[PDB]
RNA sequence: UUAUGCUAUCAGGUGGAUGGCUCGGCUCAAGAGCUUAUGAAGGACGUGCCAAGCUGCGAUAAGCCCGGGGUAGGUGCAUGGAGCCAAUGAACCCGGGAUUUCCGAAUGGGACCUCUCCGUAGUGAUCAUUCAUGAUCGGGAACGCUCCGAAUUGAAACAUCUCAGUAGGAGCGGGAAAAGAAAUCAAUUGAGAUGCCGUAAGUAACGGCGAGUGAAACCGGCACAGUUCAAACCGAAUCCCUUCGGGGACAUGUGGUGUUGUAGGGCUGUUCAAACGUCUGGCGGUAAAAUCGAACUUGCCUGGAACGGCAGACCAUAGAGUGUGACAGUCACUUAGAUGUACGCCAAAAGACCGGAACAUGUCCCUGAGUACCGUGCGUUGGAUAUCGUGCGUGAAU
RNA sequence: UGUUCGGGUCGAAGCAGGGCUGUGAAGUCCUGUGGACCGUUCACAAACGAAAAUCCUGGUAAUAGUAGCAGCAAAGCAGGGUGAGACUCCCUGCCGCCGAAGGGGCCAGGUUUCCUCGGCAAUGUUCGUCAGCCGAGGGUUAGUCGGUCCUAAGACGUACC
């Protein structure tokens, strides 16, 4: 099941945390000028090269 | 360095408190001995054992089992979890 | 202080846009009334919350009032009386520019204010 | 003003400074514990003020050779 | 009410051209120019009340402390909610400190394991000494020095030649580097260290004498500066470390004299006396954020709003420019012209320090070796029997 | 760009359509839109004029409501619910498929796809109230299971050259 070390799991946790919708108050404050970031992906697509 | 950040207060952590246990979020670069000594100095309760977990958010949870009964209840009372 | 070697529009607008926040206090400058200028010797001054201004340009030529707030980053002040209404109806302050106002009553509470005005 | 200024931190004794440090750490632990359960804090300026005050106290101790 | 259609114009959709604007780019000029074992550049992970990215920062984590400048607000790109901080002088700017996870020159051992093992808490490798201690390692846009080194292409094919000592590689290295005080260039008799620019000149020279390659000296400028060892004579008279007790180097030579060609120096005798340079000194200059800096916001018209039109009043050692509800010398910041400045740097008077310049005398003594030259092979060069290098062999005088 | 004379919020550039002038390159004026800049005399410059390069970039037609949504596993029907909306989501009954693989255990690989609640613009070869989709929250506990330990093929480091 892909036995991982500590560092690999750490990087996987970070790449997980980056999949987030931009906060609503950011969109309110910037006046609909920020609506996305380049860190969004999906698990069944291009594999991440984190490991 | 400080190894205890704050108690963890989800629904699962509340039920552990029934049979005299807590669940802290500890510093991810620490082992069981350091956790033991920090908690013992900070509350003066003789810990019995300790179980550790690494979560997918990054942090590191630790479950402390105390020897003296009713200790976890009053620790959670003074800490403010209650 | 940016000498005559800054005659390029790009440089001037860079200087005014990305300014240190202690230089943006200077852009809050407004003319003084006759008595103020002839008793302090400075032709102008800076606008600070708590002083009475007289609007000189725009839709409210001649209306007076206190300064209700100042924002350094925006570069605009807020004045009593000068308001705008919402569609549902709610009076709101309308921002102005300190170069369209005249100072008639200074608000002396800092103690350092007199030295700050001149020298 | 602040939870403590530098004058009061430098004026106190060693044990007084240490005790203030433990009080601040305990209050920070409680504040984080409450906020960790997805709740709007009763006063969400406390965390920043507390951390900055603790930074002041540790800086003062390290300057006075206390630690 | 002739359907499905054809041509032209109009209204709307889609789309994002044109115009106007622009905190961006590019080129030239003037400055300034090293940093790291006291742990760099770069990377991973973390850090915000609501926080995903970038930016900053490091478990003291969009930050802490001190001094100055600045004055009423602050909470990055990014004016949302709720809070906090600030007259005990914040935010911001200039200078100086503190904390500074793990990897990384990475350096106690080990890495398809940015973590892990023993903890004997860790001087990894190579070096110098008096063996206390000290030095090197990595990075840097291009520039710099040494060594190794192609082919396409041109010759209307192609091999010498050319492309070209170019592209590329290895080593070393600073704010610059390299060179540098004639065993020189000249021509009849002269010049007087080096570098860089101009010219000589597409000339001399090389070459299937084809295509092509290709200098220097004289002369004009920028800038100027000369010296130190080895030996002859004396023989420890010298140097360094230090707990100030002492210890190491050194007769296989520390130190003094001496440094050159119409020869010089030493030995021997006379004379004149002290030029260049090192140190202390800080008169006086340069010098952070920064401070001051003239004169309209006057009347009527248009307009949502005057910096505009028509009238009137002023400034100028300031009519460069930007902002402001439309075109601004007089509204704001500026400008011309003046003041101020900690840490540093430069430096004039004035004192102390080693001391230098000539002459006369000679079977007197000293002046850089596998070097200079030469034979032979190859590379390179404009270098031609007359460039430089260096493999082998041979090889002087004083 | 240098220089001379000007226009513009009582409406500049640009755009759509028209009138007149010139052999022509083109100029000027009118109407609608637009909301801030644009010319001219004498000269000088150039990153200076496009219909074509199986040209480059962007937008968009016909083909066309067409092919495909069959071939190796032809699978659904009745009754009752939920819901604005039901061939397609849920329960019961009947009828079916694999049954030495389409079941169970797990390596490498994936990296939150796992569980609950709330949604249906897009994703799903149709619809959808459903979902491996979208939003919020939660979940992995070891002296005995593995790694860690030993060495094989064979690597790497320091020294010597
Ligand atoms: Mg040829
Ligand atoms: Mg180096
Ligand atoms: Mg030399
Ligand atoms: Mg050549
Ligand atoms: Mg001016
Ligand atoms: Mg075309
Ligand atoms: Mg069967
Ligand atoms: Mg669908
Ligand atoms: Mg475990």
């Amino acid at each position: 099941m892909s036995h991982n070390m500590k560092g690999q799991k750490k990087r996987l946790a970070k790449a997980h945390k980056q999949n987030t919708r931009v906060p609503v108050w950011v969109i309110v404050k910037t006046n609909r000028k920020v609506v996305s970031h380049p860190r969004r992906r999906h698990w069944r697509r291009r594999s991440l090269d984190v490991k | 360095m400080s190894s205890i950040n704050y108690p963890f207060v989800t629904e699962k952590a509340m039920m552990l408190l029934d049979e005299n246990k807590l669940q802290f979020i500890v510093d991810t670069r620490s082992n069981k001995k350091q956790i033991l000594e920090d908690v013992e100095k900070m509350y003066g309760f003789k810990v019995k054992s300790v179980r550790t977990m690494t979560t997918m958010k990054g942090m590191k949870k630790a479950v402390l089992a105390f020897e003296e009964p009713e200790a976890a209840h009053e620790i959670a009372t003074r800490i403010g979890l209650m | 202080m940016i000498a005559m070697v800054s005659k390029q529009p790009r440089k001037q607008r860079k200087a005014r846009y990305a300014a240190p926040l202690h230089i943006r206090q200077k852009f809050m400058g407004a003319r003084l009334s006759e008595a103020l200028t002839k008793e302090y010797g400075t032709r102008s001054a800076a606008v600070i919350t708590g002083d009475t201004v007289k609007v000189m340009r725009g839709d409210f030529k001649g209306t007076e009032g206190k300064v209700q707030s100042v924002s350094l980053m925006d570069g605009t002040i807020t004045v009593d009386g000068v308001i705008s209404t919402k569609v549902d109806g709610t009076e709101v302050p309308r921002p102005l520019n300190p170069s369209n106002v005249m100072i008639t009553k200074l608000e002396m509470k800092d103690g350092r204010r007199a030295s700050s005005i001149k020298k | 003003m602040a939870i403590l200024r530098t004058s009061e931190i430098r004026t106190m004794t060693i044990e007084e400074r240490a005790d203030e440090l433990e009080n601040l750490n305990n209050e920070l632990v409680r504040e984080r514990a409450l906020t960790s359960a997805g709740g709007a804090p009763e006063n969400p300026g406390r965390i920043g003020e507390i951390r900055r005050t603790i930074a002041r106290i540790k800086t003062i101790q390290h300057e006075l050779n206390e630690i």
